[PDB]
């Protein structure tokens, strides 16, 4: 005689395919979420799941993945069940494992970074063993909130692929190529519309020459970002427009690499514009005085 | 056999009823039953904790909203009876109906997916909000729109000195419009007297990379008065080659 009611919690567990271990882990790591979220708080779960572009992972203060959303494996490849309870160490490139340390400890309790995880799906939709899994940038925004313990309840974002594009692309974005030295080698049309420059009057000249100083911490860190990782998403920034004023901007910067040498070759920027021209009546930049 | 132990200790921890050791085959019933004993607004609650972000489905049609979650309140500092018998349009920037407009049309993306930016009036005041959703069932949209993160004047200049970049506060610093202080010299402001020290100072900033360097100097202002001014600059350079882009001045007076 055996025991079968190692089924039974797989069942009650919100299953069959499971060995022993990976229950006992489910169950621990859904008891442990649901302590943190009797301590947060006081059908649409398909809304709320359908309409991320991430997915939400709770994070224990020691890198234990107690809770993450069933969507991941939609991002990621890897499954609810093959990662919860697991150390996010393990599954994360090494190079992040400290920036992913200091954001799990600890006035302020808002996080915002960049991770790079293991990804074992493919841009064919495909499904791919563990074995070559490739690393995917998730921009990872959240809290951490100490419970009676700490946790970090993060929503990770995957940011992306300026080629292969799921997402209806409106007419207040547009798309610049630049190199590693984020200087202009391509733009589209669109720019001419929405502030101002001819694409081919950009071309060869840096970037940091053409949005306002007062963001410049900003951008310098995405730039890093994305040179360390390979994709970053930047604040909300101001471009100098061409006849004086600014443009608020938010892009998404990749790097894109040559498929026969392997070698980092530009950067694709999706730059979505984010309001009219302000403040048109002042001139800022030598690049303004036509 | 150490995690399997761990394992069955932990799960003893978890139960209430049981922590208060019977077997491991009766922990697991008894961990069964607790599990019996006890959703879907967890995930509304933990999204609102990450990303501050409210769920909200609009009519493609009209853009009149047909459901809002009560996290609208937390994020947009806004009741429920507003949102509800309004458009998206309504609560959004007057400048981004256009993109609204973009989003909101099914003519070619059905259940396809969106995801963009707008600027939605919360308490005017408009706070920018990332929308990430998809179409349904003529149609509608279900959305999450989650939320995110004069003494003195900047400038930036080239190696020679030359105003690039002029920061409007100069106009009340110095006096000067941007466009006359564009295009010239720093050291054309100067004191004669003092020109050179200036001069040693972008001297030694392009020599010390990277680090900020303060000089003090009379600058000309527009109706024309010798103004004692602190110069605090420090060469800018490229993350990914370290060329100097430009010289960051932080011009501030007295
Ligand atoms: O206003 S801009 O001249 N500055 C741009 N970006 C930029 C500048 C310096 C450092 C950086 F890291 C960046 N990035 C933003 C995230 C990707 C890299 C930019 C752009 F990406 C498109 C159009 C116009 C402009």
């Amino acid at each position: 005689k055996e025991t079968e009611v190692f089924y039974e919690l797989a069942h009650e567990l919100p299953s069959s395919h499971l060995d022993k271990a990976s229950i006992m882990r489910l169950a621990i790591s859904f008891l442990r979420t649901h302590k943190l979220l009797s301590s947060v708080c006081s059908q649409m779960d398909n809304l709320y799941l359908k309409a991320l572009e991430g997915f939400i992972a709770v994070v224990t203060q020691d890198g234990d993945m107690i809770f993450l959303s069933e969507n991941i494996s939609k991002f990621m490849g890897l499954t609810q069940v093959e990662l919860t309870g697991h150390s996010i160490f393990d599954f994360t490139h090494p190079c992040d494992h400290e920036e992913i340390r200091e954001n799990l400890t600890l006035v302020s309790t808002e996080r915002d970074f960049f991770m790079r995880m293991k990804c074992t799906v493919t841009n064919r939709g495909r499904t791919v063993n563990l074995k070559s899994a490739t690393w995917k940038v998730l921009h990872c925004t959240g809290q951490v909130r100490v419970y009676n313990l700490s946790c970090l309840i993060i929503m990770c974002e995957p940011i992306q692929h300026p080629s292969h594009m799921d997402i209806p692309l409106d007419s207040k974005t547009f798309l610049s190529r630049h190199s590693m030295d984020m200087k202009f080698t391509y733009c589209d049309d669109r720019i001419l519309e929405l502030i101002g420059y001819h694409p081919e009057e950009l071309l060869g000249r840096s970037a940091y020459e053409f949005y306002h100083a007062l963001d410049s911490e900003n951008m310098t860190k995405s730039h890093q970002n994305l040179c360390t990782k390979g994709q970053v998403v930047s604040g909300q920034y101001r471009m100098l427009a061409k006849h004086g004023g600014y443009v608020w901007l938010e892009t998404q910067g990749t790097v894109i690499y040559n498929p026969r040498n392997l070698q980092p070759q530009c950067i694709m920027c999706v730059n979505y514009v984010l309001s009219e021209i302000e403040k048109n009546d002042v001139v800022f930049s030598m690049d303004q005085t036509e | 056999r150490n995690k399997m132990t761990a394992y069955i200790t932990e799960l003893s921890d978890m139960v209430p009823t049981c922590s208060a050791k019977p077997d491991k085959l009766t922990i697991l019933r008894m961990a069964v039953s607790h599990m019996k004993s006890l959703t879907d607004q967890e995930l509304k609650h933990l999204i609102l904790e990450a990303a501050d972000g409210f769920l909200f489905i609009v009519s493609c049609e009209t853009g009149r909203v047909v459901y809002v979650s009560d996290s609208v309140t937390p994020v947009l500092n806004q009741p429920q009876s507003e949102w509800f018998g309004s458009t998206l349009y309504d609560q959004v920037h007057p400048d981004d109906v256009d993109k609204l407009r973009e989003q909101l049309s099914t003519s070619e993306n059905m259940g396809s997916r969106r995801s963009f930016i707008c600027r939605m009036r919360c308490g005017p005041h408009f706070v920018v909000v990332h929308c990430t959703g998809y179409i349904k069932a003529k149609f509608c949209l279900v959305a999450i729109g989650r939320l995110q993160v004069p003494t003195e004047f900047i400038s930036r200049h080239n190696i020679e000195g030359i105003f690039t970049f002029v920061d409007h506060r100069c106009v009340a610093t110095v006096g000067y419009q941007p466009q006359e202080l564009l295009g010239k010299n720093i050291v054309e402001f100067c004191h004669p007297e003092d020109q050179q020290l200036l001069r040693d100072s972008f001297q030694q900033v392009v020599k010390l990379k990277g680090q900020v360097l303060s000089v003090m100097f009379r600058f000309r202002s527009k109706t024309r008065e010798w103004l004692w001014m602190r110069t605090s600059s420090f060469t800018f350079q490229n993350p990914y080659s370290d060329e100097i882009e430009y010289i960051i001045c932080t011009n501030t007076n007295v």
